[PDB]
């Protein structure tokens, strides 16, 4: 029943992370989700204490609500680039429903709860990204 | 005492990354009050609607309690993801 959390520069693979993620017998539906950038640099600023404490806390909620087995998540920072991948979230269990509905649960609350904030670097100068409220109601109906 | 930590807007806006206070205050609502006193700019920074807390690297209400020791950070709503 381990979880897997990871915060850092690196860039990450799909491939690398897969067959950990989905080596068990018993967790026979895997679900993975990868968010990318979405031309200007971006920067993300964080809270170095206190980011990868509070995925594991998503996670812990997570595994309070649905049977889960094994998780991955990881969350990039310092300077990337459209394009780049920014976040991967991995969830199994042994019906689908539990695992697609658990990857968009960690999802919605890591949007409005993990402290990581983005900066673009426009012709004019930083630009702090604006919190979308699309984002607060999706989170709210958990 | 208190340590206290800033990110993003709130911490360009006060000035500094992070700063000591004694630990007389009951309360997270009752350290942003005193720390928005200071001056206008750390008004503008702490009176936001949408301000958020954490408190030992939790999210917590602004009633959450506060102890000797404790490390407690304001930022703005996050953007990551
Ligand atoms: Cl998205
Ligand atoms: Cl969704
Ligand atoms: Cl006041």
């Amino acid at each position: 029943a381990e979880t897997k959390i990871v915060v850092g520069p690196q860039p990450f693979s799909v491939g690398e992370e897969y067959p950990w993620l989905a080596e068990r017998d018993e967790d026979g539906a895997v679900v993975t989700f990868t968010g990318k950038v979405r031309v200007n640099a971006l920067t993300l600023e964080h809270y170095p204490g206190m980011t990868e404490k509070a995925l594991a806390e998503i996670v812990d909620e997570a595994r309070n609500r649905w049977p889960l087995g094994r998780v991955t998540v990881i969350h990039r920072i310092g300077e990337l680039w459209p394009g780049d991948e920014i976040v991967f979230v991995g969830v199994t269990s042994a019906h689908r429903s539990s695992a697609f509905e658990a990857g968009q649960f960690i999802m919605d609350y890591l949007k409005t709860r993990a402290p990581f904030w983005k900066r673009e670097a426009t012709p004019e100068g930083d630009r702090w990204v604006e919190a979308r409220e699309s984002d607060q109601q999706a989170a709210k109906r958990w | 005492m208190i340590k206290v930590l800033f990110f993003a807007q709130v911490r360009e806006l006060v000035g500094t990354d992070a700063t000591e206070v004694a630990a007389d205050f009951p309360t997270v609502e009752a350290l942003r009050q005193h720390m928005a006193a200071q001056s206008d700019r750390w008004a503008l920074a702490l009176e936001d609607g949408k301000l958020l807390a954490a408190v030992n690297q939790t999210l917590v209400s602004f009633d959450h309690p506060l102890t000797d020791g404790d490390e407690v950070a304001f930022f703005p709503p996050v953007t990551g993801g």
